[PDB]
RNA sequence: AGUGGUGGCCACUAUUAUUGGGCCUAAAGCGGCCGUAGCCGGGCCCGUAAGUCCCUGGCGAAAUCCCACGGCUCAACCGUGGG
RNA sequence: CCCGGGUAGUCCUGGCUGUAAAGGAUGCGGGCUAGGUGUCGGGCGAGCUUCGAGCUCGCCCGGUGCCGUAGGGAAGCCGUUAA
């Protein structure tokens, strides 16, 4: 994480390379949708569903699997839900982020001379307005969405 | 094949590293103890300084030196020297030996034995700046830049270094055909080793 | 050439060898120049070298660049010193470059030409400009540069009868490597003459560190030192 | 530094203790695991590899 | 006012503070009887 | 004019050339003892390896 | 942040080589980088090469032969015609046809030589000798 | 048969720097951070041909410029022919 | 300059003023590049254990030095924390 605390540290986590799923894997695809729905229907987002997944399931990655339904794209947690209507609106992210702006936000109301958090404040903002201008170069926020406290707090 | 007995190597202390390491010999290390000391290969010891009698008898008897500022080092010189005829200089290297013409005991050889690189570092100067191979006796704590012959052991130990060294003489003599066999050397360890007074 | 060969007898019944290069010389064993560079020996007798390369000594081959007079401050006066530098060399690819401490003019000379000639030096040469590429050694086979202090210069062949594009200190140390046509361009200063000859002696060092495959050596003709 | 990076970290064939229930498990678990059946937990988070409390039975890369 | 840091080596030369604080004395007068 | 091309000796354990006044070293292949392995400064000061070109053996 | 492949892959060449080591591993492993890989190595630069497929960016392993004096990336991708190669030609090589430049020609990418000999231009992308 | 003095312009000058300059001690990195336009941007597949490149018609008039030849005694100049 | 006092100041509240040798006198991001060694912190593996990651050793990562090869630079010096 560089781009703002420019600290080079490398807690990164790494992937082998493999092009075909491993065959120890004793679920299928529908098994692994099975699971999914039933993650997100339990009310987690995608993070901690593949973490669970590979956690306790012990599926490496879902990534390695296929999609039926398109030869060429490899099948992701964010495409299934999307299949039945468990994907998010508004990504997800974001919305993380959105709460704790308003987290801070209210902290801040109640603490106005702590100027490091003011500085915390700018620097969250940023980051949700950055990426909600490259979701627009991408389009998958209506065009006249655009930040507000306000309706942030609605969030 | 084994030159010496293992246990009498392992005896002679010639193994036993230091507690550092280095990237240019971690091939010769062997492998690390869990107080910190660093064990060189034994095996690789041996090849390399059977290679080394290999090496030195081509040259001529005379034309070898063998320097040793270390102190445990300088009786094994002196015998070594007197065994295969090569001249010896232990204590302090005058500067400017082979460098300088006009001194007194100018001489030039066509190889150099070092016995430690670290102490020995105005010798490698000297002979680098005419120009001749090096050969030395490192430890997991020399340095393995501008050496053409190194060879891993203890170069510390007054035991180790009096048995390389007489190894080396076998070998050398060996190879020049003047003694066949080794059971010819009438001439056994503490010949070489240091006396403590 | 007789009588560079009547020196060479001179000299090698005249002077005794000390160092281990002297007998391969004086006993015969080594009689080309080149013996003594390619296989990396020293040189600490400057007798060695007229043996194998009397024509150093001739009276134009040799090259006086410039006489500096060095003061050191004492408590009791002020004590002069001459710093001269000289350089001497061949024309078929062999010079060197000395520098000499002395007291007088003379002892400075001296000093510095043997010092000069204990550093010769074996020069490529050829002929790479866009136009000449005639195959001849007339100029140097290809551009190279040296590096010495502030100075850095860069050399680059050119045509035949171009001359030397180059300072002065360049030009007698380029007459006296055997090089004839050559564009030269410098950064930093070139007032402190010393610098730029270093300089140049770098560049020439340099010319033989570069890669080359034969092809080359046929298309520019490359001399290895004596044409 | 190894040109390829491979991955310090296997899954873990393992047997629980309680209901005899076999899973493949994860070595640097980033949050707790816990049994399909009797629920108890197989192997702790923490700032390394997981703390591992029921039997392993395989290694798996 | 942006002070040249070669001007802060005193070798024949007043410390540079001072001649600082006597430029503001003299900007402070003009301005002054200017208006 | 009969060409006086001499082979210029060529440092083992990287293919380049040796330089005139590069203060390189010669000597005899190891294991076997025929070959004559040349070494220059670019391979000794980091000191790299060279192996024989007859016997594969590798050594500083 | 990463941005060119081509020009840290002959830095990295050129870094390996003036120590002279023997096997380099070009990570960011491209296409258009291994056909170049294929350039010099026509005129032997390099020793043999091979593509790893390390499931991110694929790495490429190559062998040094030791006679590259500099292999630069010029980074401007001057396009330049047939006509004028000389010019561009003595910007960047030492001496007449002493080394190669890299063209990329409507054809596919490779050297100048015979880009004059078939004459076509193009952009100039490497230089090396 | 010109030379000298002065003035102004290019080289000298990598002291204007794309080729091709520096910024710790010589003058030169702002106290720190955020970010708009601008500039520079990971790899693979499909398309395009805007750029990029090759060929081809019209056009960029003459005089000046490079080259061979012819006239002026040679030259400069002029003409014819090619760029 | 030393000593005896002494106002504004130095403290809290609200606002302004936007300055310093704010100096590593070193603008920031990526790729490459011999090494030696310590501490800091995270992880891993051995050894010790009065069983507290409580104590010694090896490695990996990030920060922080010191020494240092090649290499740089007028030199001071720098040198994988680059100049």
């Amino acid at each position: 994480a560089r781009m703002h605390a420019r600290k080079r540290g490398k807690s990164g986590s790494k992937r082998p390379p493999r092009t075909a799923p491993p065959i120890w894997v004793e679920y299928t695809v529908e098994e692994i949708e099975n699971l999914v729905v039933k993650l997100r229907k339990e009310g987690y987002s995608t993070a901690m569903i593949g973490t669970i997944l590979r956690d306790q399931y012990g599926i490496p990655s879902v990534k390695l699997f296929k999609d039926p339904d398109n030869p060429n794209r490899n099948l992701t947690i964010t495409r299934i839900l999307e299949k039945h209507g468990l994907a998010p609106e508004i990504p997800e992210d974001l919305m993380f982020l959105i709460r704790r702006a308003v987290n801070l936000r209210k902290h801040l109301e109640q603490h106005p001379k702590d100027l490091h958090s003011m500085r915390g404040l700018q620097l969250i903002e940023s980051k949700i307005r950055r990426l909600v201008k490259y979701y627009k170069r991408k389009g998958k926020l209506p065009k006249n969405w655009r930040y507000d406290p306000e309706t942030a707090k609605l969030l | 094949e084994y030159l010496v007995p293992l246990d009498q190597y392992l005896a002679a202390g010639v193994h036993i590293g230091t507690q550092q390491k280095t990237k240019d010999m971690k091939k010769f290390i062997y492998r690390v103890r869990q107080d910190g000391l660093y064990v060189l290969d034994v095996r690789k010891t041996d090849e390399r300084l059977k290679v080394a009698g290999k090496f030195l008898a081509k040259f001529e008897p005379q034309s070898i030196l063998a320097v040793s500022v270390r102190l445990y080092g300088q009786k094994p010189v002196k015998k070594f020297g007197e065994v295969t005829g090569a001249r010896a200089i232990p204590g302090r290297f005058l500067p400017g030996t082979m460098t300088n013409p006009a001194v007194k005991n100018f001489f030039e050889p066509d190889v150099l034995i070092v016995t430690d690189p670290r102490a020995d570092h105005q010798a490698m100067r000297e002979a680098v700046e005419i120009g001749i191979p090096i050969v030395a006796l490192v430890d997991t704590e020399n340095l393995l830049s501008y050496v053409d012959l190194a060879i891993p052991t203890n170069n510390k130990g007054r035991k180790a270094l009096a048995l390389i060294y007489w190894i080396l003489a076998r070998e050398i003599l060996y190879n020049r055909g003047e003694i066949q066999s080794r059971e010819d050397f009438k001439i056994p360890v503490e010949e070489f080793e240091m006396k403590i007074v | 050439s007789q009588e560079w060969k009547e020196y060479a007898k001179r000299v090698l019944d005249e002077w005794e060898p000390k160092t281990k290069l002297g007998m391969m010389v004086k006993e015969g064993q080594i009689t080309d120049i080149h013996e003594i560079f390619r296989r990396g020996y020293q040189i600490k007798e400057p007798e060695i070298i007229d043996v194998l390369l009397p024509e150093v000594n001739a009276r134009e081959n040799q090259e006086v660049l410039d006489i500096a007079l060095t003061v050191r401050m004492t408590d009791s006066g002020r004590r002069v010193r001459f710093r001269v530098l000289a350089a001497v060399g061949n024309r078929d690819g062999y010079v060197g470059l000395g520098i000499g401490h002395g007291k007088e003019v003379g002892i400075a000379i001296r000093k510095a030409i043997n010092y000069a000639k204990l550093n010769i030096i074996e020069i490529k040469r050829g002929c790479g400009s866009w136009e000449c590429r005639c195959r001849r050694p007339h100029s140097v086979p290809f551009a190279v540069e040296g590096k010495e202090g502030s100075v850095r210069v860069r050399l680059i062949p050119g045509p035949r009868g171009l001359g030397l594009v180059i300072g002065d200190v360049g030009k007698k140390i380029l007459r006296l490597a055997g090089v004839q046509d050559v564009w030269s361009q410098t950064f930093g200063e070139t007032r402190t003459t010393v610098n730029f000859a270093k300089a140049v002696f770098n560049a020439l060092y340099n010319t033989n560190r570069v890669a080359i495959s034969p092809e080359m050596i046929e298309r520019y003709g490359i001399v290895v030192g004596r044409a | 530094k190894p040109i390829i990076p491979m991955p310090r970290s296997r899954f873990l064939r393992v047997k629980c203790i309680d209901c005899g229930n076999e899973q493949i498990v994860f070595s640097h678990p980033a949050t707790k695991v816990r049994c399909l059946i009797c629920g108890a937990t197989l192997v702790e988070p923490t700032g390394g590899k997981g703390i591992v409390k029921a039997k392993i039975l395989e290694v798996l890369e | 006012m942006k002070r040249r840091p070669r001007k802060w080596k005193k070798k024949g030369r007043m410390r540079w503070k001072w001649i600082k604080k006597r430029i503001r004395r003299l900007k402070r007068q003009r301005k002054k009887e200017r208006g | 004019m009969v060409e006086m091309k001499f082979e210029i000796p060529v440092c083992t354990s990287c293919g380049r050339e040796i330089t005139p006044r590069e203060h390189a070293t010669h000597f005899i292949c190891p294991n076997c003892g025929e070959a004559v392995i040349w070494r220059c400064e670019s391979c000794r000061v980091l000191a790299k390896p060279y192996k024989c070109p007859n016997c594969g053996w590798e050594g500083p | 942040t990463l941005l060119d492949p081509l020009a840290n892959a002959l830095s990295h060449i050129t870094n390996s080589e003036r120590v002279g080591k023997r096997e380099v591993y070009i990570k960011p492993a491209s296409k258009l980088i291994g056909e170049v890989l294929r350039v010099m190595q026509k005129y032997g630069y390099i020793g043999e090469f091979e593509f790893i497929d390390d499931g991110r960016a694929g790495v490429y392993r190559v062998q040094l032969l030791g006679r590259i004096n500099k292999a630069g990336a010029i980074k401007p991708r001057f396009p330049v015609k047939v006509s004028e190669f000389e010019k561009w030609e003595k910007r960047f090589l030492p001496a007449f046809e002493f080394g190669i430049l890299i063209v990329s020609t409507s054809q596919g990418v490779m050297s100048h030589k015979e880009a004059i000999e078939k004459g076509i231009g193009g952009r100039l992308i490497a230089y090396v000798y």
